[PDB]
């Protein structure tokens, strides 16, 4: 139906072209369960905010907790942490027999 | 040269969603807000799937991909179209088809199906093989005659090779096998039926192409055996090469064409049968023809007709259908059982 | 009581690299000694 | 007389990358958690049945005076499957003494695989993120694997840690590859820039300008010199390494360039593209000086039907040019050059 | 497409296994919802069990480990000899179905003419 149409836009805006529209389909549908458990969350921080309305406030922490939850990343500070680690350590012991390469 | 509009579910219809579940009364820049934040979600791991599927290397996106992504000043002599090379190669095609050993043949039959750009040994070789059915039809010897219908037919599907520029000498050769007189021996008319039945076949299998244009297929091979079929005192081989061309032709064809000639072929049944004094090469011929031609037409009607009332059906089909009509039928509802 | 399973055969395969290894090392020390006799020849 | 002969292996789909050296065998990285290994020109082989039984072993040792044939007893086939993953593997390639399998997963697992029980000698991360590139070093006591956490890591044989990071992009590492001295490797990535890397500190050597589209392949030379790195753009950039330069362009593959190689020593390239375009380059570009500019016609091209192109090994002992081809069955297509 | 047929396979052992229950009808999407989640919890099995006889340096799991994994998986074993009383006992068995063929073909023309030219290498078939 519109959803469709709407995924149509999405991959024209992907600007790349070819795909199965099942597999468009059951992005949609999951997408939506998604946003379906955004607001089962919206439901929680109304009760425990004790109003029946959910604010912008009430997005934004739903929105801060899953984007704790699914959305990591590597920080480019612990990427230079760990440069510094790794890069400052120069050994490289060279031994005559290397066919053994494990200790398990 | 481009604009990325955000593509922002209405805001009513994800209320509609969300108060499915009963929440409360909402407005309207949450929702709007809430579609951007899973807008921009989606299509952040629409470009993580797409990097995924720009290194397994494939353009096409799998539900899988994603739950991947879910871990989150005299002129010079002249020169011919072949090479020496492929025309003795088609000195080996040609002298194949002339072979006794069978695995020569269908190494021949392969051989042909299956060399899509050749293409230039094209039409030089199928003209003087259209020329050798003629001096052949002359020659009268069935042998040549099966060789040159097979190689049609693995002419016919070698894909890329396209028919149309030079079907113009291929076909009259084909109907020409189809027609009279493949007389070898009087006795040995039969495998001349079965060559019959797979021209008719391998017209079968043309038709299905090349009609879209100029009619010559449909139209001009469809009034050939309809006035064919009313050509009188001609040879039985004549009638029965018409009415299996029409047969290959197709279900509403004959659907078309057997509502009259039905009982009409049935009077030239009964012509034939309780007919003449004596003359068996005719009399065996037209009645295995009769016979072939009826219950090969049988599941037009079958198709067509219920199979009650053999009896009113043998006088619906003029008597000498029945009961080999009736049989066919049964044969009809057997088929249909296995099903 | 491991009468299903095996369990074995690549640890003790990494075992049997080993004696392969053993094997060409032993080699390597013998040509190394082989040069020094050359040496010594 | 250039040629694509071919040849014909199993049928299946899935495949995803696929690497050789010293062509004896291929390494077809295919069905979503599979590293199946193919033969070329030998049969088969069972090292590890003197394995099998420590006895086997023994006996082996009887033999232990000089006979390396005598260590097989190969009671086993070929063309194995060979998989503990659970991922879509993303890369592999042979130890070049051909004893150590690398298979690079999604999973994070990345692992050595046997040259004789053909099984995961060793198996380990260094991630919870997609392992796209690994590659051994040119003798092989490292190599190196990047992934997709925007870093770049060796690993010893043994040393189960990764002996060095490289974490200078911000995105997906796609390719990295080892310079002819072990010492120097190069990084291409998702956000468009080249980065060179050291072996002593591993900090940042060189950058190569981010041309314009993620690049998926990058090559070195020979003689150890000379780059080539192609782009999304259909493009090929020759760089050098000392004077940092973006020497020589190169384009009309039409878009996703994945098999680049400097050939046998001089500049003759192999290269080969998504759409089914192989394209060899006849350019000798060389010189020294301040800036450089160049110009198109090189060589032309040579096509396939549908199966894009994994990798490819300009023929380590002979000017010869095998490729990978995966659309539609595993074949492996062998073509030559020499203008 | 090819690979569609497993999963249909999966399907019809979940109509097997709601003929043992004996359900007369069912929410089509829902059922292969359900196929979804069964052939994902085979998966989340052989995650386990993978990442869990990786413990061993050897690799091959067996029997009490994929016991530990399923107890750890969350099931009571122990009904598993009963529950042969209905699986093995009570329903039929379905068989597999794969058919594959090798084609014949012949070409023979008559010309090779270079085996291994200057490019010498014995693993490849010159064309004609």
């Amino acid at each position: 139906p519109k959803d469709a149409q709407m995924m149509a836009q999405i991959l024209k805006d992907m600007g790349i072209t070819e795909y199965e529209p099942r597999v468009i389909n059951q992005m949609l549908e999951f997408a939506f369960r998604y946003v379906t458990t955004i607001l089962d969350d919206a439901k929680i921080y109304s009760s425990h905010a004790k109003k029946a309305t959910v604010d912008a406030d009430d997005v934004r922490l739903a929105i801060q907790c899953r984007a704790d939850q699914s959305f990591t990343s590597p920080p480019p500070r612990d990427f230079l942490l760990d440069i510094a680690r790794q890069r400052n350590q120069t050994p490289l012991p060279l031994i005559k027999p290397x066919x053994x390469x494990x200790x398990x | 040269k481009l604009k990325l509009s955000n593509t922002v579910l209405p805001s009513e219809s994800m209320k509609v969603v969300a108060e499915s579940m009963g929440i409360a009364q909402i407005q309207e820049e949450t929702c709007q807000l809430l579609t951007d934040e899973v807008s921009y979600r989606i299509k952040e791991i629409a470009q993580d799937a797409l990097k995924f599927m720009h290194m397994g290397k494939r353009q096409k996106l799998t539900t899988s991909d994603i739950d991947y992504a879910l871990k989150l000043x005299x002129x010079x002599x002249x020169x011919x179209x072949x090479s020496v090379e492929q025309q003795l190669y088609y000195k080996e095609i040609t002298e194949a088809c002339v072979g006794s050993c069978e695995a020569k043949r269908a190494e021949a039959l392969q051989s042909i199906a299956t060399d899509p750009g050749l293409y230039q040994m094209l039409p030089r070789f199928s003209t003087f093989i259209s020329e050798g059915v003629r001096v052949n039809v002359v020659q009268n010897n069935l042998a040549l005659l099966i060789y040159l219908m097979r190689m049609v037919k693995a002419l016919m599907d070698n894909p890329t090779l396209y028919l149309e520029k030079y079907v113009h000498e291929l076909i009259p050769a084909v109907m020409t096998c189809i027609v009279s007189r493949q007389l070898c021996l009087r006795p040995d008319v039969d495998n001349h039926w079965a060559l019959r039945d797979f021209a008719a076949r391998l017209v079968a299998q043309i038709c299905k192409h090349f009609s879209t244009t100029t009619n010559n297929i449909q139209s001009r091979i469809t009034k050939t055996f309809t006035k064919s079929w009313v050509d009188e005192k001609t040879p039985w081989t004549t009638r029965y090469g018409s009415i299996a061309g029409l047969a290959e032709l197709g279900h509403d064809v004959i659907k078309t064409l057997i509502l009259p000639r039905l009982q009409q072929e049935g009077e030239r049944i009964r012509s034939v049968l309780d007919g003449p004094v004596l003359s068996n090469i005719d009399r065996i011929g037209a009645d295995h023809v009769q016979s072939l031609l009826l219950k090969h037409c049988a599941p037009v009607l079958a198709k067509l007709r219920p199979p009650p009332d053999n009896q009113d059906a043998y006088r619906a089909e003029f008597g000498s259908l029945g009961p080999l009509l009736c049989s066919q039928v049964v044969k009809a509802r057997a088929q249909a059982a296995l099903q | 009581d491991d009468r299903y399973e095996q369990a074995s055969d690549v640890r003790a395969q990494l075992k049997f690299f080993e004696q392969l290894d053993q094997i060409e090392k032993q080699r390597k020390d013998e040509q190394e000694r082989e040069i020094l006799m050359r040496a010594a020849k | 007389l250039p040629s694509i002969c071919f040849y014909t292996f199993l049928n299946a789909y899935q495949g995803l990358t696929a690497v050789d050296v010293t062509d004896d065998s291929s390494l077809i990285a295919g069905g979503f958690a599979d590293s199946t290994v193919r033969v070329x020109x030998x049969x088969x082989x069972x090292x590890x049945x003197x394995x099998x039984x420590x006895x086997x072993x023994x006996x082996x040792x009887x033999x232990x005076x000089x006979x390396x044939x005598x260590x097989x007893x190969x009671x086993x086939x070929x063309x194995k499957i060979l998989y503990g993953h659970s991922g879509p593997v993303y890369g592999a390639s042979f130890s070049p003494d051909r004893n150590y399998l690398l298979s690079s997963s999604e999973d994070g697992t990345v692992r050595l695989w046997s040259l004789q029980t053909f099984t995961c000698l060793v198996g380990y991360k260094g991630h919870n993120y997609p392992v796209w590139d690994t590659q051994f070093s040119p003798y092989g006591y490292y190599f190196v694997s990047g992934g997709h956490d925007r870093v770049a890591r060796l690993w010893a044989t043994d040393h189960y840690q990764p002996l060095r990071i490289f974490a200078g992009h911000l995105a997906d590492v796609n390719c990295t590859r080892f310079h002819p001295n072990s010492n120097y490797v190069a990084t291409g990535s998702a956000d468009r820039t080249v980065r060179l890397w050291d072996v002593l500190n591993g900090n940042c050597v060189r950058i190569f300008t981010g041309h314009k589209g993620p690049i998926h392949s990058l090559t070195f030379s020979p003689n150890g010199r000379f780059l080539a790195t192609g782009a999304t753009d259909g493009r090929v950039l020759l760089w050098d390494i000392g004077h940092g330069l973006m020497v020589g362009e190169l384009k009309g593959h039409t878009d996703t360039v994945c098999s680049l190689r400097f050939s046998r020593d001089g500049e003759i390239l192999a290269s080969g593209s998504m759409d089914n375009t192989v394209r060899l380059w006849d350019a000798i570009k060389a010189f020294e000086d301040l800036e450089t500019d160049d110009f198109t016609t090189a060589t032309g091209h040579i096509n396939l039907p549908e199966n894009s192109q994994e990798l490819l090994l300009g023929t380590y002992m002979t000017k010869s040019t095998p490729v990978v081809h995966l659309h539609f069955t595993r074949r492996n297509l062998v073509l030559a050059a020499g203008a | 497409n090819y690979h569609l047929a497993r999963r249909r396979t999966l399907q019809v052992v979940v109509s097997s296994l709601l003929t043992e229950a004996g359900f007369e009808s069912a929410e089509k999407a829902s059922v292969e919802t359900l196929t979804e989640m069964l052939q994902s919890y085979i998966s989340e099995i052989g995650r386990s069990a993978k990442s869990y006889c990786e413990h061993t340096a050897r690799t091959q799991p067996t029997l009490s480990d994929i016991v530990v994994t399923l107890v750890e998986m969350g099931f009571n074993v122990d009904t598993l000899p009963a529950y042969a009383k209905r699986s093995q006992r009570m329903v039929i068995t379905x068989x597999x179905x794969x058919x594959x063929x090798x084609x014949x073909x012949x070409x023979x023309x008559x010309x090779x003419x270079x085996x291994x030219x200057x490019x010498x290498x014995x693993x490849x078939x010159x064309x004609x």
